[PDB]
């Protein structure tokens, strides 16, 4: 049964993988043991997010490094056409912004509204 | 100065004559100085397509050792010769080029090739003839374009290729060989027009599935006949026979199905002759009925006109006696469904001017009573024929729709055509007299029902051609009724197969531009322009009616000219229906689909702000935001710099600096309440309730500062970050809006989840805006009183969710690109939606009854669908 999702919190209808919850909740050990188990690092849910997206959204740079060493997608588009650069520059995560641009980040990515990461960095400090 | 010169004649005549003037396949086109000759082929296989290449500017030479249906005759009628000087003596932008002969082009919508000009017309004539036991498949001739083959009656899609078929008629031994067992109808013509048999065969193998009922019969062809066969008791043998004239013989069994088939076949033959060979009906054509008093002698013939005169009085033929219903069951309507049969003893009517209901250009409709109920009777004029009544009954029978008028009984003795009575009259009288009862719901329902009737008529291979408010009848003025508007007056309704229609009929001022041309072969798309005109009239009420020149289309905008309230998505539909190109117009089904939407009904206004203007807030005359302040008159834009500006509340403004001003970083103003980015809650400075950024405030006192819900003096500091157990912690961790009716509907920054909280201070559920659904992140929340919850997403979607069952009512399509701020205002309660188009600001006004109208429209459509199913 699907009784492992709650363990990482403390798939589904949306399509949430326990790696997503581990990355979002701030747990790095669960992420590390899930990568060894052979999970999916580029799994998209109904919201279109990937573990890197949530990791950039919360602001855990260590988890960002762990998922960037496993071979994730540095530039992935969710349902809104957003990449981890937008989420990192929207919440003032300068360290995550710097770490993202070292693995091949697209700094000129246009979302479905047409904005680039620089636009969100300038509109929110 | 140049013109054509056709050399026509039978095969082998010598058309060896053109060369001296200076077996061919198709048409030979040359040049002869000035005169571009057109040598025709005398072989019978090309005769079907020969008429398509005959014009009036030419100098036809008839070469002899049909065509005539400035001609001079030469042997091998302005002159006569036997075998160059006589030809010269006797001979003395895109459309004009076709007549000259430089290139060929057909602008008629029926052939659907008005965007293809081909030079070298001689190539087309040769190509049309290289394809010709005539029967082939597509792959057979691909290895030796197929839109011209079926459009010239040369290769019908079944590919029949009616030409080159076996001239030898087979030995068809029908059942019921006795005289009292078959009905024989004879058409006598001096000659068969070119392409007549091909056109007749094409028409007959298109109505065969629907000639009896949809069941397909067995079919045979021999290029001058066709045998349709459903059973030993239901067949039809239409073919050519000989006795110095040309005879078309129709044989059917003398039973109910045989009579039905004979009626259908004679109706279709008559319509074919009227549409494509009017010369025979100007009489050259004689129609006979074959009868025998006993079943042992040769048939005798009586003209159909004499038989009609005899059937005018009594239904019996006397010498020995035969009933007319077994000789010509089409004169007396014996082939009709026989449920609509007159009962003259049961009909009472007087035909007085006080009982007149209207006119139909061929008869007058009167008030009457039939079987004890009020009805409408269309007495046909004395200068009419049975053909008009039969072609009206073509539509009034076999077609039953909730948007089409219903027939009850028809007679031949007075030619009466009793119909049903509209309870509220016609739409023309309502537009011109009852201007106050035309609510928006009634207008939309009338348009919807007319569109439904047009769609059904077009689906039934019928073109209406006369769509005016006079022909639209109202059965009730109550908007929530299944039947409101109906279509009548099928006098000029004619069959429209995949061959087009040539005759131009329609009332001036209510017809498509092509029909008014009078020289084009048009199709069912001519009714879409009429429907667009009708929609324009309904929107403008009286309007242009209370003319023809400027509608063929230079009509003004409905709103400014007649001062009618704006109706977006209706003006757009009018514009795309009033198109000069029939192919660009939507079909009747597409028009019905466009009208069948509650977004069309409930969108009251749509105001476009100047480009590159960004709005942050607005209050209701609607004051706008942006340091810069604006104002709008719900149209007029006034803007000036005063300080950006974040919140407005009347007029008190708030800037992201801490300075609040009144004109005769603050984040929330409510009514006075002030919410800054630090957490303080001012009262207007009576007190300060400092608590990060306070951005929400509601009362039904509630609000939210950061990720926590308060109440006020702060009552309940309901912390709401503790919800990461459900949905992402990223979504769980600032509140965008707070909305409360019984629970606390909370939207958060970039969170597609609308949290629900009890006011037990505990979570009660999650609403996923992406599950119902392109960015699903919630921007705005709005409440309608015990009706629905309005959610404005990051995209242009508005989700209407039921307050009780949390079920989706409708997702409003992308009117604009991003819902910024939404509120309900008093304009008539409306919902004010401010959107973006990234940068074009976008203001939309919606009727507050959008969910109710969605439900009402879907229920109405389902009810009408069940009614339409029950009709048949
Ligand atoms: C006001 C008055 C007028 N009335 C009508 C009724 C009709 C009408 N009914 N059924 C029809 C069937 C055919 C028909 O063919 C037209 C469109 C050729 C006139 C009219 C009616 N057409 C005008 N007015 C009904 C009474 C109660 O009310
Ligand atoms: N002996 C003779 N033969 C003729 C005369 N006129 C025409 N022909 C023949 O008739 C044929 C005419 O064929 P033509 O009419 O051009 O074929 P079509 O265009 O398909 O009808 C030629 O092959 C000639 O040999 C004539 O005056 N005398």
């Amino acid at each position: 049964g699907k009784k492992l999702l709650e363990a990482a919190r403390a798939t589904d209808e949306a399509g949430v993988t326990p790696l997503h919850l581990a990355a979002d909740s701030g747990h790095l050990e669960i992420v590390e043991v899930l990568l060894k188990t052979g999970a999916d690092v580029n799994a998209w849910d109904h919201y279109g997010f990937t573990p890197l997206h949530l990791a950039a959204h919360v602001g855990h740079l260590e988890i960002v490094e762990v998922l960037l060493k496993a071979g994730a997608d540095v530039n992935a588009q969710d349902h809104a056409g957003w990449t981890p650069l937008h989420l990192a520059a929207l919440y003032g995560h300068l360290e995550i912004v710097e770490v993202l641009l070292k693995h091949g980040a697209d700094v000129n990515a246009q979302d479905m509204w047409g904005e680039t990461p620089f636009d969100l960095a300038i509109d929110n400090g | 100065n140049r013109m054509k010169l056709m050399i026509v004649g039978n095969t082998g005549s010598g058309k060896t004559l053109l060369q001296q003037l200076m077996a061919t396949v198709g048409i030979d086109v040359k040049d002869w100085p000035v005169l571009n000759v057109w040598d025709f082929a005398g072989r019978e296989e090309f005769y079907s397509t020969h008429p398509h290449f005959m014009t009036q500017r030419a100098l036809y030479l008839a070469v002899y050792d049909p065509w005539l249906f400035p001609v001079i005759l030469v042997g091998t009628i302005r002159d006569y010769h036997f075998v160059r000087k006589t030809i010269i003596n006797e001979s003395l932008a895109v459309h004009f080029l076709n007549e000259s002969g430089v290139l060929l082009h057909f602008q008629d919508p029926a052939l659907q090739l008005s965007d293809l000009y081909f030079v070298e017309p001689k190539w087309l004539c040769k190509i049309m003839a290289q394809i010709l036991k005539g029967i082939i498949s597509r792959r057979d001739v691909e290895k030796f374009y197929f839109k011209l083959l079926e459009k010239f009656q040369i290769a019908l899609p079944i590919l029949l290729v009616p030409s080159s078929l076996s001239d030898h008629r087979p030995v068809i031994e029908l059942p019921h060989c006795e005289n009292s067992e078959i009905i024989i109808r004879l058409y006598e013509m001096p000659y068969f027009p070119m392409g007549f048999w091909s056109r007749l065969i094409n028409r007959l193998l298109e109505i065969s599935p629907y000639m009896l009922s949809a069941l397909r019969p067995n079919r045979m062809y021999w290029r001058q006949g066709i045998y349709l066969n459903w059973s030993p008791e239901a067949y039809c043998l239409v073919g050519s026979e000989v006795l110095p004239e040309s005879f078309l013989k129709i044989t059917v069994p003398s039973c109910r199905k045989g009579c039905i088939l004979l009626g259908q076949v004679v109706d279709h033959i008559d319509s074919l002759m009227e549409e494509w060979f009017p010369g025979l009906l100007e009489t050259l054509l004689k129609k006979w009925a074959l009868y025998s008093f006993n079943d042992g002698e040769e048939h005798q013939k009586i003209l159909l006109d004499d038989l009609m005169k005899k059937a005018e009085e009594g239904d019996l033929l006397v010498n020995l006696t035969i009933p007319i219903s077994q000789i010509a069951p089409d004169l007396i309507l014996a082939d009709l469904p026989r449920n609509i049969m007159l009962n003259n003893d049961e009909l009472e009517f007087e035909q007085a001017p006080e009982f007149l209901l209207g006119d139909g250009s061929f008869g007058s409709v009167y008030r009457a009573a039939y079987e004890g109920e009020e009805v409408a009777v269309k007495i046909f004029n004395k200068h009419t024929s049975l053909r008009l009544l039969r072609q009206e009954l073509v539509v009034l029978c076999h077609l039953h729709h909730p948007s089409l008028i219903s027939l009850l009984a028809a007679g031949i003795r007075p030619r009466m055509l009793v119909m049903e009575l509209a309870s509220k009259g016609s739409l023309d009288r309502l537009l011109q007299q009852d201007k106050a009862s035309l609510t928006r719901t009634l207008q939309h329902r009338i348009a919807l029902h007319v569109a439904d009737g047009l769609r059904y008529l077009h689906s039934a291979m019928i073109i209406y051609r006369d769509l005016k408010p006079h022909n639209v009848l109202l059965f009730t003025l109550y908007p929530n009724a299944a039947i409101i508007a109906k279509i009548a007056d099928y006098s000029i309704a004619q069959y429209c197969c995949r061959m087009g229609i040539k005759t131009s009929e329609g009332t001036p001022g209510f017809r498509a531009p092509e029909v008014a041309r009078g020289n084009v072969i048009y199709n069912q798309q001519a009714d879409v322009y009429s429907f667009g005109l009708l929609l324009y009239d309904i929107l403008t009420t009286g309007g242009r009616i209370v003319f023809d020149e400027l509608e063929i289309g230079k009509l003004p905008d409905p709103v400014k000219e007649y001062g009618c309230a704006p109706w977006p998505m209706v003006e757009k539909l009018i514009k795309q229906c009033l198109k000069e190109n029939p192919q660009e117009r939507p079909t009747s089904a597409q028009v019905f689909d466009i009208l069948n939407s509650a977004e069309l009904v409930c969108l009251t206004r749509r105001i476009l702000l100047p480009k590159n203007v960004i709005v942050e807030c607005m209050v209701a005359s609607i004051w706008l935001g942006c340091g810069q302040l604006s104002f709008l008159d719900l149209e007029g834009y006034t803007s000036e710099e005063v300080a950006r500006i974040l919140c407005l509340a009347l007029i008190v403004s708030g800037t992201q600096s801490g300075t609040l001003l009144v004109i005769n970083s603050v984040t929330c103003l409510y009514c006075l309440l002030v919410g800054t980015a630090d957490g303080k809650l001012a009262i207007f400075p009576l007190k300060i309730l400092n608590i990060t950024p306070l951005m929400c405030l509601s009362e039904s006192m509630w609000g939210g500062c950061g990720t926590k819900i308060f109440s006020f003096t702060i009552q309940k500091l309901i912390e709401t970050r503790t919800s990461q157990l459900f949905s992402y912690a990223a979504f769980s961790d600032n509140i965008i809006t707070v909305v409360v009716d019984t629970a606390l509907y909370i939207a958060k920054q970039n969170s597609p989840v609308v949290e629900v909280w009890d006011k037990t201070e505990k979570l009660c559920g999650l609403i996923d805006c992406v599950h119902f659904l392109y960015s699903g992140r919630v921007k705005t929340l709005c409440l309608q009183k015990n009706t629905a919850l309005w959610i404005g997403t990051g995209g242009g979607h508005i989700l209407l969710l039921d307050l009780s069952t949390r079920r989706l009512i409708r997702v409003i399509y992308n009117f604009c690109n991003s819902v910024r701020v939404m509120m309900t205002a008093q304009l008539k309660n409306v919902m004010l939606v401010l959107g973006y188009n990234r940068i074009q600001s976008c203001l939309t006004v919606w009727d507050i009854n959008l969910p109710h109208e969605v439900q009402n429209l879907e229920k109405h459509i389902e009810v009408r669908k069940e009614l339409a199913e029950k009709m048949r």
